[PDB]
C-alpha cells in the first residue's frame, strides 16, 4: 500500500520509506518509522499486514543478533536476504502465513552495497532500484529515465526530490513526509526528513 | 448423525396413579416406503424403567446396547443399589449433550419412564440435550397432534387410572393413524408398575372412514 | 463507543463513554469501560466488552507476577507487547478488540495502542471506536502541548460531549481519569445531559 | 391463528382466534377474521393478513355485482371458482389460506383454499398455524348430522385447544352460524382469560415532564 | 443440517434492594411454535446467599448449572468456607470465556448478597463480560421490561420526583405488575411465576400463578 | 434492517374524548445523525393527523401521494374526510405496491368529524388495517413502547394525563432506542383546539 | 397418489387411493383424484394439485364446447390430445400426472397416459403417481390379456391395495370407476 | 444391483443381479454381487463396490479369526453384529446395502438386513439395490409362509427376472445360492 | 426444455448402395425406469425421406406434427413437387438453432436418412443447431460404442449392399443391448430405398453369456 | 470520497467544493469543478457516481432553465430543492437508477438564504451545514464545535479555512484545492481559490 523506494548507488543504498500509520479512514500517527536496525551496515524495510511486520521484524532483528554474539562477526547481506527469503518461504505453507513485503538494504566489506527485493510469495531479486505499494506503478518509471549507474549521491537526493515531486501531484492517498537513510563505507547514516508543503 | 436414514415416528407416554404407560408403532419408514414394517422401539430396562426412541433407528440400537451393558453391569455389583429412572434421565442426557458439543448429534427424541419407590417418572431427552419431566410427552407429531388431547383430558382431572389412560392412548394412536403419513396400524404398548414391566403385543385400531360417502 | 486518550506536560488524560448498545437495542447507559489493571495503569475497552475485559485482566496478572519477580514496576510498553504477544496468537479466529495501553513509565508519559490486528504503536493522541473521528477533529482543534489541567480537562471533556451527541452509538456517564506520574486519579464522571445544559448556553 | 369450520344437520358453523401477531410480539388483541362476502357466505382468512383481506373484498365485490345482476341468491360453487381461478392466476404468490363456507338452495357446502390454488369440499376443515390441535378434537369427536348446540360446543371446544396450543388469542373466540334462514354473527363468545387487575397505580403527575416549546391554536 | 442451537426464550428479572435480591421467572419452556412444559423454572438457589437464573438454550442452561455446583463444592471442599457473590461472578465469567470459540447462547443474572449484607444484581453476556447494576431484564422480554424498570427504579426521565429508597413489598407488586404487563404482549412468557426473596435470613420461595395461554 | 436504515419511532395513543400522537426528532443515516427537525407527523385535514415511520423517502413520497389524493377527494366533495375513508385509502394506496413495496407504517390518529370520537389505526408496509382502542406504534423500537403502553395505559384520561402518559412512555422507551432518539414532538389535540409541545428529551 | 387404470373388452377400469398429503402432514383423507369431463371420459390426476384443477377445468371447457359445435359426442383421444397441448406449453411450470379414459362409441375403451412432461401415449394399462413404481413391479406380473370386468376390478382392487399398504404417502380409502357402453359405474371400498 | 434373500424351513436361497454400472454405461456385465465369508455364510452386497468389498473382506478377517479361536462354526448373529458395528462406527463414507444369510447348526437358515443406516434387524425375506422397490412391490404378495426350496427357487427367479426387466440399472444374468445344513448350492440362470 | 423427462437413446444410420437403413430401439425411459417399453421413435415421411430421434419425446412428438403438416401442405399444392432430404435438413437445423437462440432449447438429437434422385442422404441435427453429412452416424453412446464399427468396416469398405449393411446394424445393435444401461431388447429397423419407404417390425437380438461361467 | 461543504449563514450561504476528478489510482485533473450555477440565486453541488454527475447537471440545470424561460420569474430554492427529491426518487425504482449525493443552496428575496441536503435515497432535509463521504466526519466534528446562527462572513471563511487546516492533516486522501462561493442579496461572487501546502 503506502511507499518505500530502494536506489542503489556505486557505493551506498538510499532507502527511503514514509511515516505514515494510517487506519482506513484517517492518520493515526504521522511520524511512524519502519526501520529495523539489523547490523551495523544492514537495513531493512517492511509493508503489508500491520500484525505481520512487527512480528516479522521481531524474529528477524533479534535472531541476527543472536548470529553476531554467538559468531563474534557479522553476516553478509547476501546470506542475511537469503535466511529472510528461507523463513518466509517456510512460513507460507502453514495454517499461518505471514504477508509482508521487504526489501533489504546492505553493505559489504567485499561485495560493496547491496540491495535486494522481497514480496509476499518469498521471491529474491537483486534489483538496481525496487519499491513497493501503489506508489511503485509510477515512481519507477519516474525514476529509470534518470538513472545512471554510476550516480552519485547529491544526485540521487535530488532525484528522490524529483520523484516525490511527481508522487504527490498525481496520487489519492496523502503521504506528507519521508524519512532517509543511506549507507556507506561507515554505516547507517540518518539525512533529513523530507516532507512537502504542497501548493 | 447429519442425515437420519431409517426413522420412527411419535411416541406416547403419560402417568397415572402407580404406573406410566408409553406406547409407539412398529414402522422402519425411510424417506416415505415402509421399509421395515416389523421392529421393536421401546426396550424394557430391568425392572422400573423403561425407554422409548424416535428418529434414527441405529442410533436407538447403540444406546439400547450401552444401556443394557451399564445395567448388568449395576446388577453385578451386588449391592441392592440400582439405577432410578432419573439417574438414568441424567446420564442419557449428558451423553446427548456430550454427542451434540462434539458436533456428532445422535439423531433420536427419547422417552424415558419409570416408576420407583412411591412415585412415578416420565423424562423427555431431546436431541440437543433439551430434557425436562412433563406428566405427558409427545414426541414428532405428536407434539402437535397428540398432546392437546393429553393436556384438555390432565387439565380437566389431574389424577388418572391405568383403564382411562390406556384407552386415551388408543385414542390418541387412532389419531395419529388418522392424519400422518409416516404411521401404520400396529403398534405396541408398554406398562410399568410397582409389579415389574410389561410390553404388550403388536396391537391395532379401529377406523372410521363415514366421511368418505360425503362429496 | 468513543474512547480517548492523550498525553501532554502534566501526564494523561482518558475520558469514555459509557454506553454499550446491543445492534438496535441499548444494553446499559452505565457501563465502566476504563478498566482499571494496576494502580499505575489504566486500560480501555473498545470493540467488544468480554475480549477487552478478560484480556486486560490476564495482562494485570501477568504485569503482578513480574513485579513480584523483579520487586520492581513494569514499564508501559512491556506491558503492550505482552498484550500484542498474547492477541496476535488467535489472529483471524473473530477477536474484535482495539484497547488502549496508558501508564506512567521510567521514561515518563507512555500511550501505545493495540489492536486485535496488532497495530502496535505509540503515540501522542489516540480515539478508538465507532465516533472516534468526532474526537479526532475537535480534539485536533483543541490540542496543544503545553495544554494546562483545567484546560485538558475541558478538551476532553467537550470531546466526548461532541462525539456523543452526533453519534449514535455513544452515551451515558462520560468518566474521566487522570495519569499522574506517581498514580492515576478519577477526575469526575459527568452525564450528557448536564454537559449539555451547561455547554449549550 | 386457528380457523375452523364444520357442516352440521343444517348449516355451517365457523370460528377464529383473533391474535395477528408480527414476528414475535403480539400486535393485536382483536382482528376481525371473519369477513363478509355475501348474505349466505363468509369467508375465514389465514396468512398474509392483508392479502387475505384485499383477495376477499374483492371476492365480494364481484359477487355483489353478480348477484344483483342476476338477481337471486349466490352460489357457494361459483365463490370458490373465482378464488381458486384468481389465486391460480398469481401463480401461488399471494400468501391466502381461506375457508369459504355457505348455504345455497342446495344447501351447506365448506370449502378449504390452499394458496396455490387447490381447493377441496369437506365436512371439517382446520386452516392456521394452530390448526393441528382443532383437527385432532375434531378427528377425536366428530359425528355426522350433529345438532346446533352440539357443533357450536364443538368448534369453541377445537379453537379452545389451539389457544391452549401456541399462537392462539387472548380473545375470547369469534364464532358464526350460517344455516338456511338465519345468519347469526358473535364476536365476544367467551372469555376464558381476565386480565389481572392492576397492583399499583403508577400515575404521572401534572407537571413531571420539562417542555420546551408550547403552542395553542383554536379551532370551530 | 444440524444447527446446534435452538432459541427457547424466556425472561428473568433482578432488583437490586438495599438489604434484598429479588430475582424471579416464569416457568414456560417453549420451543419454536409449541409448548414443551409449564413447569420449568430458571432460578436455582446456590448457596444461602446466592440465586442464579439461566434463560436462553436451555441444555447449556442445564449444563452450566452442574458446573456452577460442581466449582462451589470444590472451593469449598477446599477453602472452608463459602464463595462470595462476586467471586461466584468473576468464576462464571471465566467458564464463559474458557468456551468462547463454542459460546453458550445462554444469558445470565445473578443476584445475591454481598459481604456487606447488600443488594448485588451481576448481570452477564453469551460471552462472558459483567457488571454490578441495580436491575437488569433477561431472556426474550428484555425490551418490553427495561424501560418500566428504568421509569421506576431509576425514576428517570421524571422531573420533581424525589428518591425513597425501594422497599420489599413495594417491589414485590412492581415485579407482579411487570410480569402481568410482559405476559399481555410477549409469547415467551406465562403459565407461572417463581419469585426468589433474599434476605439475611435465608431463601423465600413465593409462586404466583398467570393467564395461561 | 431496511426499517432500521433511518430509524423512526411514531406513538398514538387514545384518551377519553382526545387523542394524542408523539414522534422522535431524528434523522441521520445508519449511525451519522444529520437533523433534529425532520417532519413525520402530517396535518390531513383539521383534527385528524397521519404519522410515517421508516424509510424516509417513503415517508415523504407516502405523505405527498396522500396529500394529492387528499385534495383531490375534498375538492369532488366539500365534506371533509372520515378517518375510515383515510384509513382505507392509505391501505389502497399501499397495495398498489403489493410487488415493489414502500417500506413505511403509517399511523392515523384522528376525530369524528361530526361527533368527538377519537380514533386510532395502524397499517403494515402492505396495506393491513388495524383499529384498537388504546394504543398503536410503529418504528424500529416496538417492545419497549408496547410494555410502556401496557404498563401505563387506563381507559378514561383527562388531556392532561394523557400528555404526561404518553411523555414518560416516549422518553423512556426513546431513551432505551439507540437509533432514534434526538427529542420528542407532541401532538395533542381535541375537539376545540391543537396543542403542539416538545419535550426536554435527552440528546444522547 | 397412486392412481391407476385399466381397459377390457367392453370398456375401463379406473381407480385411485386418496390420501392428498403436503410434506408429511395429511390435509385430505378423502379425496376425488379423478374427475369427470364429459359424460363418458374420466382423467386422474396426479403430481401437484392446484395445476391438474385448473388444467382440468379449462380441458372440461374446450372440449364441452367442441362437442357441442359438433352435435356428436367426443372422442377420447380428442381429450388426450388437448391435455398433451396444454400441457406441453407450460411444461416449465406445470406438474402433470394426467391419466385420460374413457368409453366411446367409434373405438371402445381406450386409456391414454400423460406423464410429467408432456408426451402422449395409448396403453393396456397405466400407473401413476409417486407410490405407483410397486404395483409397477408386478402390473406386468399379474396381469393377463382379455379380462372381464370383475377380473379387472379384483386385479385394480389388489394394486391399489398393496400400493396404499406399502407406500406411506398413499393410502386412505378405493374409489374405482367403471365406464363402459351401459353407464358410469363407482364405488367405493376398502379391503 | 437387486439383491435379495430368502430363508426356507430347512435353509435359505439368496440371489442378485449381475450388473455393476457407472453413470449409464456398465463397466461390468457379469459380477459376483454375493459373496463367501464363512462356508456356511453369503452376504450379498450393493450400493458402493469398493466399500462394500473392504467392509466384507474386513469381516472376513475377524470371523475367520474369531471361528478358529472357538474351535466351532460361527454363527449367523454373530456376523451381522460386525457388519453392523464396521457400518455404524464408521459411516459417513459408505454406502452398504449388506444383507447376510446362512445356515447355523444351532438356528438353521436365517437372514440379517443392513441397510445404508446401520441398523440390524432380521427379517424371513429381504430386497436390495436401486432396483429392489419393485419385486418389493409384490414380495409381499405372492410369499406363501412355509415354502419348500423349489418354490423359493423359483419365487427369486420370477422375482429377479421382473427387477432385471423393468429396472435400467439392473440386468445381466442371475446368480442364485441355496445354503443348507447339508451344502451350498450354486447356479447361474441365463437367458 | 430445461430439464429432459423421457429419453430415447442412441439412433443407428448409415448409408448403402441405393438406399439408407435406420434403426432405433422402442423404450420410453423416465430416470432409469422404463416406464414406456413400447414406443416408436422413427417417423416415416412421405416417400423419401424418413426421421430418427433421441433425447426428448415429447419434442419428437411436436416436430412429427410440425413436420406432418408442412409436408401434407406441399402435397396439397399438387404442383409436383415435394422436399428434398436436404431441404428437410436444413428446416430442421435452422429450426433447432432459432429455438436455441431465444435459450429455450429442444432437447433433441436427430437423424434425417432420405433417398432422392439416384443419391442417398444421411443427415444430423444436434440440440444446439450443430449439423453435417456422414456415411454414418451414431448417436447418444452410439457414437462412442458403434461408430467405432461403422468407422472400421467403411474405412475397410467404402460401398455396402443392404444385406451387409443390415446386419452391421444387428451387430451394432447387439453391442448397444450388451453395455448400455438404457437399452432394451426390441427395435425397430428402417429402410428407405427407391422402392419407398419400409418400417421392420420389432425385431430383437441375440445374447450370449457363456462368460458368466467364468469366475 | 471526496465531500463539497456547504454552511448557513444569517443573509449568505457558504459553499465550498474541491477540485479533484481522480480515478482509482492517480488524480487526473487536478482543477475540475462541481458547481452547477442554476439560476441567478440557487446553486447545487453533485457527488457520486460521475457518470450520473453530468446527466444530472443536464437534466435539472436545463430544465430549471426551462421553467424561468417559460415563465418569467425565477424559481424558489424550496421548489427547485423538492423538484430535484421527486425526480431522484422517480428515477430510483427502476431498472436504471441514479447514485448521487446533493445538497442545495439557494436565497429567496423572502425567504432569504436556504441550504438542503440530498441523499442517494432522495431524502430531503433542512440543515444549517451538511456532510458527505469522510470529510463529512472530520468536517461535522469541529464545524458543530463552533457554530453560532448570527455569524458574519468573515468568521465563516476564517472557521473554513481553520477546518480545511484540520483536514488535511488526518486524511489518507490529498485534496489540495477547494473551490468556495457565496450567495448574498446579489448573486454567487465567487470567492478565492482555497489550497494550501502542508509542510
Amino acid at each position: 500500500m503506502e511507499y518505500l523506494i530502494g536506489i542503489q548507488g556505486p557505493d551506498y543504498v538510499l532507502v527511503a520509506s514514509d511515516r505514515v500509520a494510517a487506519s482506513n479512514i484517517v492518520q493515526m500517527k504521522d511520524d511512524h518509522d519502519k526501520m529495523f536496525k539489523m547490523s551495523e551496515k544492514i537495513l531493512l524495510l517492511c509493508v503489508g499486514e500491520a500484525g505481520d511486520t512487527v512480528q516479522f521484524a521481531e524474529y528477524i532483528q533479534k535472531n541476527v543478533q543472536l548470529y553476531k554474539m554467538r559468531n563474534g562477526y557479522e553476516l553478509s547481506p547476501t546470506a542475511a536476504a537469503n535466511f529472510t527469503r528461507r523463513n518466509l518461504a517456510d512460513c507460507l505453507r502453514s495454517r499461518t502465513p505471514y504477508h509482508v513485503n521487504l526489501l533489504l538494504a546492505g553493505y559489504d566489506e567485499h561485495e560493496g552495497p547491496a540491495l535486494y527485493y522481497m514480496d509476499y510469495l518469498a521471491a529474491l531479486a537483486k534489483a538496481p532500484f525496487a519499491a513497493h505499494g501503489y506508489g511503485a506503478f509510477l515512481t519507477l518509471s519516474i525514476l529509470d529515465r534518470y538513472y545512471t549507474p554510476t550516480i552519485s549521491r547529491e544526485r540521487a537526493v535530488e532525484l528522490l526530490r524529483k520523484c516525490l515531486e511527481e508522487l504527490q501531484k498525481r496520487f489519492i492517498l496523502n503521504l506528507p513526509t519521508f524519512s532517509v537513510r543511506i549507507i556507506d563505507k561507515n554505516g547507517i547514516h540518518d539525512l533529513d526528513n523530507i516532507s512537502f508543503p504542497k501548493q | 448423525t447429519q442425515n437420519p436414514m431409517v426413522t420412527g415416528t411419535s411416541v406416547l407416554g403419560v402417568k397415572f396413579e402407580g404406573g406410566v404407560v408409553i406406547a409407539a408403532d412398529m414402522l422402519g419408514s425411510y424417506g416415505s416406503l415402509a421399509r421395515f414394517r416389523n421392529i421393536s422401539r421401546i426396550m424394557r430396562v430391568n425392572n422400573s424403567t423403561m425407554l422409548g426412541a424416535s428418529g434414527d433407528y441405529a442410533d436407538f440400537q447403540y444406546l439400547k446396547q450401552v444401556l443394557g451393558q451399564m445395567v448388568i453391569d449395576e446388577e453385578l455389583l451386588g449391592d441392592g443399589h440400582s439405577y432410578s429412572p432419573r439417574a438414568i434421565h441424567s446420564w442419557l442426557t449428558r451423553a446427548m449433550y456430550s454427542r451434540r458439543s462434539k458436533m456428532n448429534p445422535l439423531w433420536n427424541t427419547m422417552v424415558i419412564g419409570g416408576y420407583a419407590d412411591g412415585e412415578s417418572f416420565l423424562g423427555y431427552v431431546d436431541m440437543l440435550g433439551v430434557a425436562y419431566e412433563a406428566p405427558s410427552l409427545a414426541t414428532g407429531y405428536g407434539a402437535y397432534l397428540a398432546q392437546p388431547l393429553l393436556r384438555e383430558v390432565l387439565e380437566k382431572q389431574p389424577v388418572l387410572s391405568q383403564t382411562e389412560a390406556r384407552d386415551l392412548v388408543e385414542r390418541c394412536m387412532r389419531v395419529l393413524y388418522y392424519r400422518d403419513a409416516r404411521s401404520y396400524n400396529r403398534f405396541q404398548i408398554a406398562t410399568v408398575t410397582e409389579k415389574g414391566v410389561e410390553i404388550e403385543g403388536p396391537l391395532s385400531t379401529e377406523t372410521n372412514w363415514d366421511i368418505a360417502h360425503m362429496i | 463507543t468513543t474512547t480517548l486518550a492523550f498525553k501532554f506536560r502534566h501526564g494523561v488524560i482518558v475520558a469514555a463513554d459509557s454506553r454499550a448498545t446491543a445492534g438496535a437495542y441499548i444494553a446499559s447507559q452505565t457501563v465502566k469501560k476504563v478498566i482499571e489493571i494496576n494502580p499505575y495503569l489504566l486500560g480501555t475497552m473498545a470493540g467488544g466488552a468480554a475480549d477487552c475485559s478478560f484480556w486486560e485482566r490476564l495482562l494485570a496478572r501477568q504485569c503482578r507476577i513480574y513485579e513480584l519477580r523483579n520487586k520492581e514496576r513494569i514499564s508501559v510498553a512491556a506491558a503492550s507487547k505482552l498484550l500484542a504477544n498474547m492477541v496476535y496468537q488467535y489472529k483471524g479466529m473473530g477477536l474484535s478488540m482495539g484497547t488502549m495501553i496508558c501508564g506512567w513509565d521510567k521514561r515518563g508519559p507512555g500511550l501505545y495502542y493495540v489492536d486485535s490486528e496488532g497495530n502496535r504503536i505509540s503515540g501522542a493522541t489516540f480515539s478508538v471506536g465507532s465516533g472516534s473521528v468526532y474526537a479526532y477533529g475537535v480534539m485536533d482543534r483543541g490540542y496543544s502541548y503545553d495544554l494546562e489541567v483545567e484546560q485538558a480537562y475541558d478538551l476532553a471533556r467537550r470531546a466526548i460531549y461532541q462525539a456523543t451527541y452526533r453519534d449514535a452509538y455513544s452515551g451515558g456517564a462520560v468518566n474521566l481519569y487522570h495519569v499522574r506520574e506517581d498514580g492515576w486519579i478519577r477526575v469526575s464522571s459527568d452525564n450528557v445531559a448536564d454537559l449539555h445544559e451547561k455547554y449549550s448556553g | 391463528t386457528t380457523i375452523a369450520g364444520v357442516v352440521y344437520k343444517d348449516g355451517i358453523v365457523l370460528g377464529a382466534d383473533t391474535r395477528a401477531t408480527e414476528g414475535m410480539v403480539v400486535a393485536d388483541k382483536n382482528c376481525s377474521k371473519i369477513h363478509f362476502i355475501s348474505p349466505n357466505i363468509y369467508c375465514c382468512g389465514a396468512g398474509t393478513a392483508a392479502d387475505t383481506d384485499m383477495t376477499t373484498q374483492l371476492i365480494s365485490s364481484n359477487l355483489e355485482l353478480h348477484s344483483l345482476s342476476t338477481g337471486r341468491l349466490p352460489r357457494v360453487v361459483t365463490a370458490n371458482r373465482m378464488l381458486k381461478q384468481m389465486l391460480f392466476r398469481y401463480q401461488g404468490y399471494i400468501g391466502a389460506a381461506l375457508v369459504l363456507g355457505g348455504v345455497d338452495v342446495t344447501g351447506p357446502h365448506l370449502y378449504s383454499i390452499y394458496p396455490h390454488g387447490s381447493t377441496d369440499k369437506l365436512p371439517y376443515v382446520t386452516m392456521g398455524s394452530g390448526s393441528l390441535a382443532a383437527m385432532a378434537v375434531f378427528e377425536d369427536k366428530f359425528r355426522p348430522d350433529m345438532e346446533e348446540e352440539e357443533a357450536k360446543n364443538l368448534v369453541s371446544e377445537a379453537i379452545a385447544a389451539g389457544i391452549f396450543n401456541d399462537l392462539g388469542s387472548g380473545s375470547n373466540i369469534d364464532l358464526c352460524v350460517i344455516s338456511k334462514n338465519k345468519l347469526d354473527f358473535l364476536r365476544p363468545y367467551t372469555v376464558p382469560n381476565k386480565k389481572g387487575t392492576r397492583l399499583g397505580r403508577y400515575r404521572c403527575e401534572k407537571g413531571t415532564t420539562a417542555v420546551l416549546t408550547e403552542k395553542i391554536t383554536p379551532l370551530e | 443440517r444440524f444447527s446446534p442451537y435452538v432459541f427457547n426464550g424466556g425472561t428473568i428479572l433482578a432488583i437490586a434492594g438495599e438489604d434484598f435480591a429479588i430475582v424471579a421467572s416464569d416457568t414456560r419452556l417453549s420451543e419454536g411454535f409449541s409448548i414443551h412444559t409449564r413447569d420449568s423454572p430458571k432460578c436455582y438457589k446456590l448457596t444461602d446467599k446466592t440465586v442464579i437464573g439461566c434463560s436462553g438454550f436451555h441444555g447449556d442452561c442445564l449444563t452450566l448449572t452442574k458446573i456452577i455446583e460442581a466449582r462451589l463444592k470444590m472451593y469449598k471442599h477446599s477453602n472452608n468456607k463459602a464463595m462470595t457473590t462476586g467471586a461466584i461472578a468473576a468464576m462464571l465469567s471465566t467458564i464463559l470465556y474458557s468456551r468462547r470459540f463454542f459460546p453458550y447462547y445462554v444469558y445470565n443474572i445473578i443476584g445475591g448478597l454481598d459481604e456487606e449484607g447488600k443488594g448485588a444484581v451481576y448481570s452477564f453476556d453469551p460471552v462472558g463480560s459483567y457488571q454490578r447494576d441495580s436491575f437488569k431484564a433477561g431472556g426474550s422480554a428484555s425490551a418490553m421490561l427495561q424501560p418500566l424498570l428504568d421509569n421506576q427504579v431509576g425514576f428517570k426521565n421524571m422531573q420533581n420526583v424525589e428518591h425513597v429508597p425501594l422497599s420489599l413489598d413495594r417491589a414485590m407488586r412492581l415485579v407482579k405488575d411487570v410480569f402481568i404487563s410482559a405476559a399481555e404482549r410477549d409469547v415467551y412468557t406465562g403459565d407461572a411465576l417463581r419469585i426468589c426473596i433474599v434476605t439475611k435470613e435465608g431463601i423465600r420461595e413465593e409462586t404466583v400463578s398467570l393467564r395461561k395461554d | 434492517s431496511i426499517m432500521s436504515y433511518n430509524g423512526g419511532a411514531v406513538m398514538a395513543m387514545k384518551g377519553k374524548n382526545c387523542v394524542a400522537i408523539a414522534a422522535d426528532r431524528r434523522f441521520g443515516i445508519q449511525a451519522q445523525m444529520v437533523t433534529t427537525d425532520f417532519q413525520k407527523i402530517f396535518p390531513m385535514g383539521d383534527r385528524l393527523y397521519i404519522g410515517l415511520a421508516g424509510l424516509a423517502t417513503d415517508v415523504q413520497t407516502v405523505a405527498q401521494r396522500l396529500k394529492f389524493r387528499l385534495n383531490l377527494y375534498e375538492l369532488k366533495e366539500g365534506r371533509q374526510i372520515k378517518p375510515y375513508t383515510l384509513m382505507s385509502m392509505v391501505a389502497n394506496l399501499l397495495y398498489e405496491k403489493r410487488f415493489g413495496p414502500y417500506y413505511t407504517e403509517p399511523v392515523i390518529a384522528g376525530l369524528d368529524p361530526k361527533t368527538f370520537k377519537p380514533f386510532i389505526c395502524s397499517l403494515d408496509l402492505i396495506g393491513c388495517p388495524m383499529v384498537t382502542d388504546d394504543f398503536v406504534v410503529s418504528g424500529t423500537c416496538a417492545e419497549q413502547m408496547y410494555g410502556m403502553c401496557e404498563s401505563l395505559w387506563e381507559p378514561n384520561m383527562d388531556p392532561d394525563h394523557l400528555f404526561e402518559t404518553i411523555s414518560q412512555a416516549m422518553l423512556n422507551a426513546v431513551d432505551r432506542d439507540a437509533v432514534s432518539g434526538m427529542g420528542v414532538i407532541v401532538h395533542i389535540i381535541e375537539k376545540d383546539k391543537i396543542t403542539t409541545r416538545t419535550l426536554k428529551a435527552r440528546m444522547d | 397418489t397412486t392412481i391407476m387404470a385399466v381397459q377390457f373388452d367392453g370398456g375401463v377400469v379406473l381407480g385411485a387411493d386418496s390420501r392428498t398429503t403436503t410434506g408429511s402432514y395429511i390435509a385430505n383423507r378423502v379425496t376425488d383424484k379423478l374427475t369427470p369431463i364429459h359424460d363418458r371420459i374420466f382423467c386422474c390426476r396426479s403430481g401437484s394439485a392446484a395445476d391438474t384443477q385448473a388444467v382440468a377445468d379449462a380441458v372440461t371447457y374446450q372440449l364441452g364446447f367442441h362437442s357441442i359445435e359438433l352435435n356428436e359426442p367426443p372422442l377420447v383421444h380428442t381429450a388426450a390430445s388437448l391435455f398433451k397441448e396444454m400441457c406441453y406449453r407450460y411444461r416449465e411450470d406445470l406438474m402433470a400426472g394426467i391419466i385420460i379414459a374413457g368409453w366411446d362409441p367409434q373405438e371402445g375403451g381406450q386409456v391414454y397416459s400423460v406423464p410429467m412432461g408432456g408426451m402422449m401415449v395409448r396403453q393396456s394399462f397405466a400407473i401413476g403417481g409417486s407410490g405407483s413404481s410397486y404395483i409397477y413391479g408386478y402390473v406386468d406380473a399379474t396381469y393377463r390379456e382379455g379380462m372381464t370386468k370383475e377380473e379387472c376390478l379384483q386385479f385394480t382392487a389388489n394394486a391399489l391395495a398393496l400400493a396404499m399398504e406399502r407406500d406411506g404417502s398413499s393410502g386412505g380409502v378405493i374409489r374405482l370407476a367403471a365406464i363402459a357402453e351401459s353407464g358410469v359405474e363407482r364405488q367405493v371400498l376398502l379391503g
